[PDB]
């Protein structure tokens, strides 16, 4: 097969490496029992105003979102760091949850490297970004007969927003170049304005809630993971293992390295992922590829 | 209820240069034996720093003023007497924005995010009671409450007020406020060295990444002041403290680590020449 | 020395990314999908060749 | 027939109730998909279940 034809002369034809078969595999993830709170963040009475974000902290979770696809149903979900199908074989970091309201036409401003009010006076998002973004139509909870103005966004400002940044100030926008002194004159104006939502409004301005998730994948120690069920660990033979979403292929070992509290695996020169720490046993296992030997064939 | 202090001592400052300083991980991998590469922000080697004190005597002062907060600033300080207790960090101080503030009473280190009404001389007041004991009363920092988005109170505890010849403490930090968070990394290497700042490296490991989402140009730091029987011109007499300030710049660093995996050496490369080669 | 400073260097090599998001086949098989990941593994293939 | 705003669920990659347990298509994928709204003839007064 390495020559390419079916006549072989004399000679030593240094073949391929050989190679050792990893027959099983093992899953190991932290002990995590309790589901994460959805209905605290998704099923919230009331939502924040855009401009003041509410920002949420997240941690020991079971993220499990099919206990979702009965309640509520989702007009836009667009991951960018992580595939979605990928979703489940995960463990993340450092996730956070942000919710706002927007209105129908606005959703599309929430994303990286995208321009308008929102995305330069309201809610700003890094250009690069890992997450996803997940908004649904709430034109049932929150509009009234009588015209809901709870909601109020910004409209002037003096510069762009910075990434992940919120600004509460109420201080008089001046327009031209005459001093403002706090009075409310012809170039003086209101730096927030107010959002007008009726029931029987058109589909683009139907309010619409908003939640984005922002996390760390593999770098740190890891709180919040998918649902898979953990194995025993092996040791000493070839396995496809799975610590926290990192798959590869090695052998098992101890060893007599010890990382720092903040610290979750390490790197080699290769930069490849040498030695790692079990999430269930607070132990430091090293990883070794199956293949190690050249093999040549005379004939 | 905050009163601006009188009868200090005018004089301009001096200036300081860390010798081998400001060095911190870059992230949370671990490595071992190898010569990393990388670029972030960083403290200059040999860059001018200034050197504020608080002592008593006609030279007797404060130096709490509010230095400005360049993309991130390098602070070390050193003392015995647990002077320095803290920062406020913001753009204007003045109600009209949100402000960061950070301060330990006396049991528990508080941080709080919140459109605080600041005055111009903050200050925290301990009193020596001669009979039997410094309760550290006086907390008088700010003026007003407000909506205070962020809230974080740690566990109490205690810790000793006195501690009075050569300083003994030597605690370094950085700060950093890059897309929306507020990452801080702290050291703590103790020290016998008299008057002055001692040369040598230190490695600063990560401590708390806050999600404050504020905008930071300005910034102060908080000074406990102790007075029992002296006499606004109350013997407001400090014991002993000084810290040192530098600002980060973007530089290129050749991190060195260590078989157990520290990091033990690094190289400038816009030092000089010979620095740039290596 | 010139042989045994050529081999480490060639070792050396794999710690670098070719424009993809990671320098290690692992961490993109397991945050990608299948048809997104064949380009940076395509992308890593090609410098390594080279 | 699906629900109006499930549309997107019918693409190679992608998650979701529809494309876990009903219908999900291969990830190397030659084809084109259409949908058009159908409330006038799939819908009536008294619900269509
Ligand atoms: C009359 C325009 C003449 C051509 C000007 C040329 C270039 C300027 C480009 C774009 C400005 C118009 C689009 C503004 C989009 C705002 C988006 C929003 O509000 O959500
Ligand atoms: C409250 C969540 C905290 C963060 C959890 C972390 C990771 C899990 C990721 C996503 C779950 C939410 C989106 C679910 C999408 C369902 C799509 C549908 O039904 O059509
Ligand atoms: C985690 O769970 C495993 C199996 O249930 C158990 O053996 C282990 O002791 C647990 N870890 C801790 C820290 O309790
Ligand atoms: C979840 O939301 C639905 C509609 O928004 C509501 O009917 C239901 O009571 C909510 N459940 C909880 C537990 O909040
Ligand atoms: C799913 O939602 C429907 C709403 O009509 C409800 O009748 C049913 O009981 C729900 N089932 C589960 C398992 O939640
Ligand atoms: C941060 O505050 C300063 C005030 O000194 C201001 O000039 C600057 O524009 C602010 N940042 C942004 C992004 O507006
Ligand atoms: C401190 O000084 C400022 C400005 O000089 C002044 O506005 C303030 O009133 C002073 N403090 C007190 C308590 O008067
Ligand atoms: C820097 O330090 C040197 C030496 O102390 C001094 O001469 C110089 O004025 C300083 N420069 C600044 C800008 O402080
Ligand atoms: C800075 O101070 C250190 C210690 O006093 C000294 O060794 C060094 O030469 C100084 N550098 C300059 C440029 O003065
Ligand atoms: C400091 O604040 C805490 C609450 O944050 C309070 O309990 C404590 O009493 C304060 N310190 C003093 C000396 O009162
Ligand atoms: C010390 O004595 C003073 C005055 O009697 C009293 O206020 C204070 O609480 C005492 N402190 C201790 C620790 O005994
Ligand atoms: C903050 O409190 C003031 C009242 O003092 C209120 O008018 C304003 O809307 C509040 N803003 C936020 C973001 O809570
Ligand atoms: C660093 O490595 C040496 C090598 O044996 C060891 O003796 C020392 O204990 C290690 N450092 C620490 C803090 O354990």
């Amino acid at each position: 097969c390495t020559l390419k034809s079916f006549t072989v002369e004399k000679g030593i034809y240094q073949t391929s490496n050989f190679r050792v078969q990893p027959t099983e595999s093992i899953v190991r993830f932290p002990n995590i029992t309790n589901l994460c709170p959805f209905g605290e963040v998704f099923n919230a009475t009331t939502f924040a105003s855009v401009y003041a974000w509410n920002r949420k902290r997240i941690s020991n979770c079971v993220a499990d979102y099919s206990v979702l696809y009965n309640s509520t149903s989702f007009s836009t979900f667009k991951c960018y760091g992580v595939s979605p199908t990928k979703l489940n074989d995960l463990c993340f970091t450092n996730v956070y949850a942000d919710s706002f309201v927007v209105r129908g036409d606005e959703v599309r401003q929430i994303a990286p490297g995208q321009t308008g009010k929102i995305a330069d006076y309201n809610y700003k998002l890094p250009d690069d970004f890992t997450g996803c973004v997940i908004a649904w139509n709430s034109n049932n909870l929150d509009s009234k007969v009588g015209g809901n103005y709870n909601y109020l966004y910004r409209l002037f400002r003096k510069s762009n927003l910075k990434p992940f940044e919120r600004d509460i100030s109420t201080e008089i926008y001046q327009a031209g170049s005459t001093p403002c002194n706090g009075v409310e004159g012809f170039n003086c104006y209101f730096p927030l304005q107010s959002y007008g939502f009726h029931p029987t409004n058109g589909v683009g301005y139907q309010p619409y809630r908003v939640v984005v998730l922002s996390f760390e994948l593999l770098n740190a120690p890891a709180t919040v993971c998918g649902p898979k069920k953990s194995t025993n660990l092996i040791k000493n033979k070839c396995v496809n293992f799975n610590f926290n979403g990192l798959t590869g292929t090695g052998v098992l070992t101890e060893s007599n390295k010890k990382f720092l509290p903040f610290q979750q695996f390490g790197r080699d020169i290769a930069d490849t992922t040498d030695a790692v720490r079990d999430p269930q046993t607070l132990e430091i296992l090293d990883i070794t590829p199956c293949s190690f030997g050249g093999v040549s064939v005379i004939t | 209820q905050c009163v601006n202090l009188t009868t200090r001592t005018q004089l301009p400052p001096a200036y300081t240069n860390s010798s081998t300083r400001g060095v911190y991980y870059p992230d949370k991998v671990f490595r071992s034996s190898v010569l990393h590469l990388t670029q972030d922000l960083f403290l200059p080697f040999f860059s001018n720093v200034t050197w504020f004190h608080a002592i008593h005597v006609g030279i007797k002062r404060f130096d709490n003023p509010v230095l400005p907060f360049n993309d991130g600033v390098y602070f070390a300080s050193t003392e015995k007497s647990n002077i320095i207790r803290g920062w406020i960090f913001g753009t204007t101080l003045d109600s009209k924005t949100q402000s960061l503030l950070i301060v330990n009473n006396a049991t528990n280190v508080v941080i709080k995010v919140c459109e605080f009404q600041f005055c111009n001389d903050p200050f925290l007041g301990v009193y020596y009671h001669r009979n039997n004991s410094w309760m550290e009363s006086e907390f008088r920092v700010y003026s007003s409450a407000n909506n205070c988005t962020f809230e974080y109170v740690s566990q109490p505890f205690l810790m000793d007020l006195e501690g009075k010849g050569n300083f003994k403490n030597l605690r370094e930090f950085v700060f950093k406020n890059i897309d929306g968070y507020f990452k801080i990394y702290s050291k703590h290497t103790p020290i016998n060295l008299v008057r002055d700042l001692p040369p040598g490296f230190s490695a600063l490991e990560p401590l708390v990444d806050l999600p404050i989402g504020i905008n930071i140009t300005r910034f102060q730091t908080l000074l406990a002041l102790h007075r029992s029987y002296l006499t606004s011109s109350s013997g407001w007499t400090a014991g002993a403290a000084a810290y040192y300030v530098g600002y980060l710049q973007p530089r290129t660093f050749l991190l060195k680590y260590n078989e157990n995996g520290t990091i033990t050496d690094a190289v400038d490369c816009s030092l000089d020449p010979l620095s740039e080669t290596k | 020395n010139q042989n045994a400073q050529a081999l480490n260097t060639l070792v050396k090599q794999l710690s670098s990314n070719f424009g993809a998001i990671s320098s290690v086949l692992n961490d993109i098989l397991s945050r990608l999908d299948p048809p997104e990941a064949e380009v940076q593994i395509d992308r890593l293939i090609t410098g390594r060749l080279q």
